DNA sequence: CGTTAGGCATTAAGCTGAACGCACAAAGGAACAAAATAAACAATACCACCGAAACAAAGAATTAGAATAGTATAACGCTAACAAACATAAATTAG
DNA sequence: CTAATTTATGTTTGTTAGCGTTATACTATTCTAATTCTTTGTTTCGGTGGTATTGTTTATTTTGTTCCTTTGTGCGTTCAGCTTAATGCCTAACG
């Protein structure tokens, strides 16, 4: 009996297409076999973390579906997210709201 | 699909029914062409000759209206 | 099918600008700012449409694919996420 | 009979819902999660391409996916990536 | 006798409706007719998908939005509220656009 | 005594030190302080003289752009001086922050 | 009068001449007395970037020292790339 | 007996030769040269690869070089490159 | 008899090198024979048009060698090269010598 | 203050003494062009002019090193 | 679409002698730097204003949506034939 | 100053343009629906100019402080040639 690749890690994201992935991007002429481990787990990690705050947004707006404003408002809410995707804009998203303490009155 | 469709128009079941005319009466019609004429005849009607077409469309407004109340 | 094309960048009204300026925040607009930013826009889509352009006509294509635009829009460093 | 679009649309719901299983999910928005898949794979692999150039590697193994991950990623975002990831290998090495 | 506000009080209240509301503010055939008038003068005779001028748009109103989000910015630094022209070209000049 | 106007011998300056092609920070404090700041991140870690030149080139360039860039933002709030204030909105506007 | 010394502190050696000549390059005319400082929490931290990334780049080389070549590739990554130590 | 290094030194000085006879050149100066022609190198390289790949092509041939330049390069920059390019080949083609 | 391939298409630069450097460069499987007469033209030309204005500037200031001043200079005051090489940096450049008209006395 | 200093070698003590002398010779000289033009003249001796200067070296290495047999160069920091 | 059992040929860990790189001895004004000060000009606080932008109601004019047909075009599959990688012998060149 | 690095010739091979077909989304047309852009008349408020106070930078002189450029020696770091186990890629099979 054989198990998977992704639950020989216990992922979800496939090793065998990120490993094809690897292989035709050509990057390199050979890749190691954690390379794909390593790059799923990272991957599925930070899509966990993603999803996370999507659902915490969703559930703090009493929606029930994740709609890529909450994306965008998870995304730009966080500190070390807001670096990895700071100037990569989202389709549909809007904008963080956020106004200038100047212009609202006093 | 699940996509709800526009509910028809005066104009529009007139020019279905009246196209299908054309369209029995007359062979090898492009239907720009038909389309064309069928404007223009829509628009040298008499509003005396259309009121059961926007009668009819009034009544699948109100068919609509009922069938989906909270419809936006 | 033939025709040619003037004048659309009054298509891109000043009231459909004073929106895109009070979703960044803007609360006052000046009366000359609307042709600098339809000349703004159109030098930024000059760039990203010339780009899409050699992008689509390397492939030997006729028409301009949406993924063409996000290629386009990625050598810029504007990356696009929502269309592949 | 259409070619088939590979894509990596039901790994991401299977996240979700291991993470979340009572809130569903759009069809655009698992496309913008599919395009930042393909985001992520394209910097992390670029940067371990240069990486084994730059030192003349013609292997990338998990070291250099390591150190990519280290570089790209700021704040505490490297360090649990690279916890899981040492957790995913040794998962991997000890079957 | 109507009743009228003040110069400021309803650009608050839409500032935030459009902050929060994700649509486009921009008409989608305008926009169209602009990209086919802008693409005659690199290769005449091309066909626009309706995805591709989506996708210009989105980007363009993101661009915008965050160059007016940098206009406010110096406009304010400057004692501003009304942002004015020079603080759009400033804006650009810093951003490395020109 | 015949003292210069306020700013005529930073004029002077400006244009000396713009003619000018030479490194304006000394070797030895910026050695010192890439040798103390590095130790953090890991220790042992000693420096080829290339690559603290380099970093001492980088930095030069990086803050005249930023002061370049200052200037800029000064000059448009009607002020001759630098104020952080400054510093901070070319940052901000960069997208540094 | 007498000369002060100050232990540690590094950022302090990046001396106030040697940033008022820095902004006469940048063509500055006024330069007041609240700028050095900032100035040099700047540098801390674009130093703090280019180092890391050194470092991370000569430890992936499991070599001790820091070239010259690990800080052009840390610079090019934030999009200052320096031309003139080699490529 | 050192192991060589591998660098545009000699050309850059034969072009400023063709160039320009009477004036002479730093050996910083032809770093930086070099530095130069490594760094246009890899940007045009990077274009051709990422254009193969986004039309599937596994060659990369003078079209995509001419496309990348088109890209890159602004202004007359562009077709003046263009022109030299073509009558590159067309030289090497007809010999 | 024969002759080289940087002198086939009346060039410098080597075109095996720049084959070479395609090959190994690991940005394709395979690469045209045309791609690197063609590189090679274009880098040449652009070395061509560096060398030019910095011989120009060297003397234009009365020097008869290139120190990376007179490239900084070449390049900055140019317009269609300094949007090639606007974000990098030269070393022991400086800068292009311009000062605000607002600083200057009137 | 406790701390050992390097012994001087053949150049050092040879600049030293030829200093001096161009100091009590020339008024109104740079050190710095002094040490440069020290190094130049230096370089252009034959070696059969510096053997007692290299030997005086070698007379202070080995007084250095019977006066510290069990000496070894620690760095600090 | 994804995984798994044996070669084999490439590749990174291991090791040692050798070559590199850096600090530092004296020197001794030169060049730099910190500190105290006069004051002069720049930042700023405040006030008036006026014209410029916001707000509103009406209508116009434009876009949206849909049915639909043509229809250029793009995306599928065979096929040749062509161009590029690879194995092996000069040469010039260059650090 | 002679090894080494580019160049040429024939072979395999695997990529790609040519061709056919077809589907498919694109463009155009004509209707209603709706919605929103532009005009015109308030109205009110912020950018800009002008003046006065002040606060702080600059330019300078004095007095420390350092630095700088020179060669040989000691020591730690890296690197390159050679050994050697590790490993990943290819094929065949299976699900």
């Amino acid at each position: 009996k054989a198990k998977t690749r992704s639950s020989r890690a216990g992922l979800q994201f496939p090793v065998g297409r990120v490993h094809r992935l690897l292989r035709k991007g050509n990057y390199s002429e050979r890749v190691g076999a954690g390379a794909p481990v390593y790059l799923a787990a990272v991957l599925e990690y930070l899509t966990a973390e993603i999803l996370e705050l999507a659902g915490n947004a969703a559930r703090d707006n009493k929606k029930t579906r994740i709609i890529p404003r909450h994306l965008q408002l998870a995304i730009r809410n966080d500190e070390e997210l807001n670096k990895l995707l700071g100037r990569v804009t989202i389709a549909q998203g809007g904008v963080l709201p956020n106004i200038q303490a100047v212009l609202l009155p006093k | 699909s699940g996509h709800i469709k526009r509910p028809m128009n005066a104009f529009m079941v007139w020019s279905k029914i009246e196209r299908r005319k054309i369209m029995e009466q007359s062979p090898d019609m492009h239907n720009a062409e038909i389309s064309k004429r069928l404007g223009k005849r829509w628009k040298m009607l008499k509003d005396s000759e259309k009121i059961p077409f926007i009668r009819e469309a009034e009544r699948l407004r109100l068919k609509h209206m009922a069938d989906y109340p909270d419809y936006k | 099918h033939r025709k040619v094309l003037r004048d659309n960048i009054q298509g891109i009204t000043k009231p459909a600008i004073r929106r895109l300026a009070r979703r960044g925040g803007v609360k006052r607009i000046s009366g000359l700012i609307y042709e600098e930013t339809r000349g703004v826009l159109k030098v930024f889509l000059e760039n990203v449409i010339r780009d899409a352009v050699t992008y689509t006509e390397h492939a030997k294509r006729k028409t301009v694919t949406a993924m063409d635009v996000v290629y386009a829009l990625k050598r810029q460093g504007r990356t696009l996420y929502g269309f592949g | 009979k259409r070619s088939r679009k590979e894509s990596y649309s039901v790994y991401v719901y299977k996240v979700l819902k291991q993470v979340h299983p009572d809130t569903g999910i759009s069809s655009k928005a698992m496309g913008i999660m599919n395009s930042f898949v393909n985001d992520i794979f394209e910097r992390i692999a670029g940067e371990a391409s240069r990486l084994a150039h730059y030192n003349k590697r013609s292997t990338i193994t998990s070291r250099e996916i390591q150190t990519a991950v280290r570089l790209l990623l700021p704040g505490e975002l490297a360090k649990h990536a690279v916890s899981e990831g040492t957790k995913a290998v040794t998962k991997y090495t000890s079957a | 006798k109507p009743h009228r506000y003040r110069p400021g009080t309803v650009a608050l209240r839409e500032i935030r409706r459009y902050q929060k509301s994700t649509e486009l503010l921009i008409r989608k055939l305008p926009f169209q007719r602009l990209v086919r008038e802008i693409a005659q003068d690199f290769k005449t005779d091309l066909r626009f998908q309706s995805s591709a001028v989506m996708a210009l748009q989105e980007a363009s109103e993101a661009y915008l939005v965050g160059l007016f989000e940098d206009t406010n910015l110096a406009a304010i630094h400057a004692k501003r509220v009304t942002i004015m022209p020079k603080d759009i070209q400033l804006a650009r000049r810093i951003r490395g656009e020109r």
